[PDB]
């Protein structure tokens, strides 16, 4: 009653709140919600730290442009938060790591610009590579951070043996992994089709083998933004609008405390 | 027996 | 320990319910032969994992 | 019963209520039924899911190794009087694609040998009935060097004694993975480069890649001293998981597998050509 | 346990890093970790407790 | 002359206590397979064996 | 009962664990044990981070000698801990932060060996300067980190006036603020007299006109350790003994986070 | 039977 809408939303974790006018109302990934590990489920032995506040707020990462080239954009969870505030120090102290979240892309225009994207939340996205050579992807390539990755139009093999790129080579129709995209939508999701909505939210479970894990070692959840109608506008051949993605963690918990992880991104 |  | 149930059965002959007869003879279950007997579920988790979800007669935005 | 919903008796329409009308943008499939755009009569259904359940997708024993073994004089130049094969769903591909729809799972696994043997040259004379030994080397054990040196008295590995011409042999292996569930895809490593190591191939590892030895290694071998005439054998291992459990669906396998990983590298082009007005 | 005289005093960490960072070549950088410090005295033994922290089931 | 018992049943299939039959064919307990059923046990004999047993929390020398 | 005893303590916190054969009793500054903000006695009204085991746990600072010189040592708190784990993280993250301390101070030697060491927990510990100039003494000197300063036996006045160097002359039998060295027993403290006692575990609460205040600005406790009696062994003329303090953050609270606060120590 |  009084006036409420599927369209409408405000997000309100620590003190970040996130309000839209424009929303195809939200998806819960798998219908589950983030939690923390419960006793029957639980294996490290030591007292958990859950930094609450501190790390489950909103964290918006660097702006993309959309552009009628842009083949797509890619990020991996919880690499694309390493260096965001206390949670990127939570996760570099301590061995393990737990966290779901909320993601929030936002994307908007005008009533006369056309084009959608398709937002995809996917468990374990290993991607391909370079070369010739498998499971060669360098780790420090492996994981982008905030600025993520990008697709292709196809497959470039690096050719140069002697000194190898050690590289993805996500080609897009293949979903950068040897797949059909137009399936990918089996995977959680929403779209952004720019007549329809200004925003896509995606509620995150943590997703894996184990109820907690190496966050250093291993990513649990990849963003793919794919766009699946191009971006038009007027006549203007040359258009471009940005892609903004904010993200929140949520329940979560480290164990195995001592001194800082420091990789070499180098 | 268990017969289901 | 013998378990009996009833089987599902297709083509019937001209002559009601049949069954079969399951014994166990290994103490490790890994041994143990597939049951087949099994449940199924909602696809909503997947063809809806919507926060309000909505009802398909009415507009899915609103 | 386990048959799927009656179709119902539907009549026209002249409504409010629009269920033809959607909106996909919001990750939601339409729950739409026949009787939800067409006017429909009532059908008593009997059909029913119970050959597409998880379990009976997977109830089917598939070829996953074939491994040769010779018996021979033991002569001095690299030769096959033994094999190793690491255990793997990966050296084939119609288990892995299906296994592959899934990012998780958690079952038992069946094992069946046929043992298929004959004679390599022209002739010198025959060979007694062979038996052979298929031994599990977990992770860490000593593995043979040699086709009858002390590892093969296996006190404590597993071993099967399969005896040529008998009903091909058959074992069962409990889940026993690592993880609560075995993981079919993993974006991660096995090490981390960091800011203070001396070479930068300390933290090297393959990408998806979790531990060096996975599972281990079947050892073969026949136990039979050679013959003055050479017998080439092959078996065939066949795999079935049993009381399975999946978990994250997967879109299948699109272009050829490139190795052990998600790597493609050609034929690239899965679809075809066809007109967009063309039935 | 220490085998020394009891004229003998002296105060040990004694330290325990989960795996992932860099293994520990300064004190400082132990301290932060599980540890027990250690004070020599009529008890002679002294022991630190490796807590099962890992991420998988079985190592 | 039937035995019956409970497998802990590790891996479950999608389809509950699931029981296993048993039956020796020989006189000669000899003959019997293995129940691997085992009790187990403290290991105070081996960890412990003093005269006075002390609590952890106490001075071991007092 | 049993064979308990006042000089034998085990005190932990977090992953970490100090044992004690040689204690003289242990003192809690005032009475009371640390505790959070209580909801009649909170000022900020946004959620609290409380990043308990994580920060809450034992951190061991540089070793300082004790020598037949040796006039005297000085930390403040929470100072001393700034580049100390996720402590140090926390607090240059929020504009507000409490927290009350477990200070154990450590010093073995022989029971030939000879000297008294005073240990005192001084609320808001003001400390004299160099100059003619009053209150002048610059932020990077009066904030030493896990380093400390040390006492002098007398005052030397800073003369360079033209470039200053703008630092504390704490004399040691005026306790470095202006009063005598014997009066500082009305502070908390614990002696450790080396016939006696290898240590001193000093219990200290958060003290303040305000029940939270902004960590970087204010030092709330100050540690003054002072030879009340010198160092001496056998006939050798140059002894030297280890110092070693470890202290634990106790019930941390945190209020207004943002960007990080990056001091200027130079 | 004997069942335990
Ligand atoms: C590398 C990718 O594939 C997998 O992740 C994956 C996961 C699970 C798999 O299950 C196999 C694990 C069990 C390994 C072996 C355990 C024991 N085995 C035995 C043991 C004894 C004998 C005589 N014969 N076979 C044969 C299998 C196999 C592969
Ligand atoms: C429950 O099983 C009681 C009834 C047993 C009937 C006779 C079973 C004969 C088969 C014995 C199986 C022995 C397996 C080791
Ligand atoms: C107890 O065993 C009574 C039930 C017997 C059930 C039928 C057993 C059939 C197997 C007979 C074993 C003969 C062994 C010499």
């Amino acid at each position: 009653a009084c006036g409420y809408s599927d369209r409408v939303l405000q997000l309100t974790l620590g003190n970040s709140t996130i309000t839209t006018q424009e929303a195809a109302n939200s998806v819960v990934a798998y219908g589950r919600w983030p939690e923390f590990i419960r006793d029957d489920e639980a294996n490290p032995v030591d007292q958990p730290t859950e930094p609450d506040v501190a790390t489950c707020r909103f964290y918006t990462l660097d702006t993309v442009m959309w552009g009628k080239e842009s083949k797509g954009w890619w990020w991996k969870l919880p690499d694309a938060l390493r260096d965001m505030g206390l949670f990127g120090q939570n996760m570099y102290y301590h061995y393990l790591g737990r966290s779901g979240y909320t993601v929030h892309v936002q994307c908007n225009a005008s009533k006369f610009h056309q084009g959608a994207l398709g937002v995809f939340a996917i468990p374990e996205y290993c991607l391909a590579g370079d070369s010739d050579k498998q499971r060669y992807t360098s780790y420090a390539n492996a994981n982008p951070g905030e600025r993520g990755g990008k697709f292709y139009s196809q497959f470039n093999k690096d050719n140069a043996v002697t000194s190898p790129k050690r590289e993805f080579c996500p080609v897009d129709y293949l979903l950068g992994c040897g797949v059909l995209l137009g399936n990918a939508f089996v995977y959680p999701h929403q779209i952004i089709n720019l007549r329809t909505n200004n925003s896509a939210t995606i509620v995150l479970p943590y997703v894996n083998a184990l109820a907690i894990d190496s966050m250093v070692k291993h990513n649990n959840w990849g963003i793919a933004i794919l766009p699946l109608s191009p971006l038009d506008f007027a006549q203007d051949s040359s258009v471009e609008i940005p892609i903004t993605v904010t993200i929140a963690p949520m329940c979560s918990e480290f164990n195995g405390l001592r001194n800082v992880t420091a990789p070499k991104f180098q | 027996i268990s017969e289901v | 320990g013998a378990q009996v149930s009833s089987q599902k059965v297709g083509a019937h002959e001209n002559s009601s319910t049949i069954n079969y007869t399951t014994i166990n003879y290994y103490k490790d279950s890994a041994s143990n032969a597939a049951s087949k007997q099994d449940y199924s579920q909602d696809p909503s988790k997947f063809t809806e994992p919507l926060k309000d979800v909505l009802i398909k007669t009415a507009p899915a935005l609103n | 019963q386990d048959s799927l919903p009656d179709t119902k008796a539907s009549g026209p329409a002249h409504s409010k209520e629009v269920p033809a009308l959607t909106a996909v943008e919001t990750g939601a499939t339409n729950p739409l039924a026949p009787s939800d755009t067409v006017q429909t009569r009532h059908v008593v259904q009997r059909r029913s899911r119970s050959e597409s359940t998880i379990e009976s997708f997977f109830a089917r024993g598939a070829c996953v190794a074939i491994i040769e073994v010779d018996n021979e004089q033991p002569t001095t130049r690299a030769q096959k009087l033994f094999a190793m094969w690491r255990i793997t769903y990966k050296d084939t591909v119609q288990l892995r694609r299906k296994l592959e729809f899934f990012t998780y799972s958690r079952f038992d696994m069946e094992f069946t040998f046929v043992v298929t043997a004959n004679f390599t040259n022209a002739n010198n004379g025959h060979a007694l009935n062979q038996v052979y030994q298929i031994m599990y080397i977990p992770p860490g054990a000593p593995t043979p060097k040699s086709w009858d040196d002390y590892t093969w008295q296996t006190s404590s590995n597993p071993s099967i004694f399969y005896t040529y011409g008998a009903a091909p042999a058959r074992i069962s292996v409990p889940y026993v993975g690592l993880a609560n569930a075995y993981s079919h895809f993993y974006d991660g490593f096995a090490k981390v480069p960091l800011k203070t190591d001396a070479n930068d191939q300390i933290g090297d590892s393959l990408y998806s890649a979790m531990t060096v030895d996975d599972f281990g290694v079947l050892a073969v071998r026949v136990v039979n001293d050679h013959n003055p005439t050479k017998v080439t054998s092959k078996v065939r291992i066949y795999m079935k998981p049993k009381h399975v459990r999946v978990w994250c669906p997967r879109p299948p396998r699109a272009v050829p597998y490139y190795g052990p990983g998600v790597d493609y590298r050609n034929n690239l082009d899965p679809l075809s050509e066809k007109g967009l007005t063309t039935y | 346990l220490f085998c020394g005289s009891m004229m003998a005093t002296g105060k040990i960490l004694v330290a325990y890093a989960p795996p992932g960072a860099q293994p520990p070549t300064s004190r400082k950088e132990a301290m932060l970790g599980t540890h027990v410090i250690w004070d020599l005295g009529l008890q002679s033994s002294c022991t630190m407790v490796v807590p099962w922290i890992s991420n998988v089931t079985y190592r």
